[PDB]
């Protein structure tokens, strides 16, 4: 029991620290996803602005 | 004959470059309201572990 106790207190903490990298991974999959559209928009709003650039030049 | 219109020329050229020049001194003179920042991240590189504080 204390093996399975502890074996469970080990496999659970690694799993609060899997979880919260997890999280904090996902916290950054969301945050890059986040920084990318912002990028992506700025980009595309670049090229929105290039195309209107290039057409108003 | 070609000196009083050569005259009038410069006076004209002269009033309107000089109001584009009193105006490009400006934007020469300072350029760097006109610039950038670079805007770094921190971004919480350690999605390994969590924090001391009561709130994490």
């Amino acid at each position: 029991l204390d093996k399975y106790s502890e074996a469970l207190k080990d496999a659970q903490e690694k799993l609060e620290l899997a979880e919260k990298k997890a999280t904090d991974a996902e916290a950054d999959v969301a945050s890059l996803n986040r920084r990318i559209q912002l990028v992506e928009e700025e980009l595309d709003r670049a090229q929105e602005r290039l195309a209107t650039a290039l057409q108003k030049l | 004959m070609q000196a009083l219109l050569g005259a009038r020329a410069k006076e004209s050229l002269d009033l309107r470059a000089h109001l584009k020049q009193v105006k490009k001194e400006d934007t020469e003179k300072e350029n760097r309201e006109v610039g950038d920042w670079r805007k770094n991240i921190d971004a919480l590189s350690g999605m390994e572990g969590r924090k001391k504080k009561f709130e994490s």
